């Protein structure tokens, strides 16, 4: 995986050049926002259980048919797999928020997830709706700082 | 005016205050729970129907 600084390093290395003024400006901008991102990550970590609880509540309030018999979230096992997926999304979005780069989501989350969901019959639009509900919860909790990362997960499924 | 007429007789009730109703409140809560169960059973019957068969 990469973070923002390693991404800038790779960008300057592909061109075979030392860091210039713009590169140092970008790295400084990343360092300046680090305290805020760490605060957001700690805030998410402190309330991960409650975020997950109310995110699943929102998802299954919007689409009750998933819980009903014949729905893709009807069994103890499939409900558990669903909330485990949402917990994965929250944790890896927090990782990406700390890193400032989405490569952790590509490496650890979207490595065959869309194929898995199409194979198992998991409804992708419902999963994106749940991811969006969690994005809204986290945004109301800490602000817009993490929205993009959740959108990334959505774009990996859509 | 010399008949004995009594004006201000004391009342039956005692001077104390109202006894507390915690045990009565508990039994009322029990009745509430019993009544809630009979509606929750119907709504639960609704919850266990299949998903997309409207
Ligand atoms: C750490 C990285 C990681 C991810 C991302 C991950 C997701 C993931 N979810 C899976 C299944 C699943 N995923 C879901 C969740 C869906 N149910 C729908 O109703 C919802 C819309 C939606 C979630 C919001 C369900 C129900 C299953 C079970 C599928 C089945 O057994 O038929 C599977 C197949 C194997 C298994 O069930 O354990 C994977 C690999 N696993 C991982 O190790």
């Amino acid at each position: 995986m990469l973070d923002a600084v390693t991404k800038i390093i790779n960008r300057t290395d592909a061109e075979g050049r030392y860091f210039a003024s713009k590169d140092f400006d970008e790295v400084t901008r990343f360092f300046a926002t680090g305290e805020a991102r760490l605060r957001a990550a700690s805030t998410i970590s402190a309330n991960a259980a409650s975020i997950l609880r109310e995110s699943a509540a929102a998802l299954f309030t919007e689409q009750p048919d998933l819980l009903r018999p014949g729905g893709n979230a009807y069994t103890s096992r499939r409900y558990a797999a669903c909330v485990r997926d949402m917990e994965y999304f929250l944790r890896y979005a927090t990782y990406a928020l700390v890193a400032g780069d989405t490569s952790v989501i590509d490496e650890r989350v979207l490595n065959g997830l869309k194929e898995t969901y199409m194979s198992l019959g998991v409804p992708i639009p419902s999963t994106v709706a749940g991811v969006t509900a969690m994005k809204g919860v986290v945004a109301s909790m800490i602000g817009s700082e993490a929205n993009v990362y959740f959108d990334h997960i959505a774009k990996g499924l859509s | 005016m010399q008949p004995i007429i009594l004006r201000t007789l004391s009342a039956r009730r005692p001077v104390q205050g109202r006894p507390n109703l915690e045990t009565y409140t508990s039994e009322v809560e029990r009745w509430k729970a019993i009544a809630q169960t009979q509606y929750a059973l119907e709504l639960a019957k609704e919850m266990s129907r299949p998903a997309l068969r409207t």
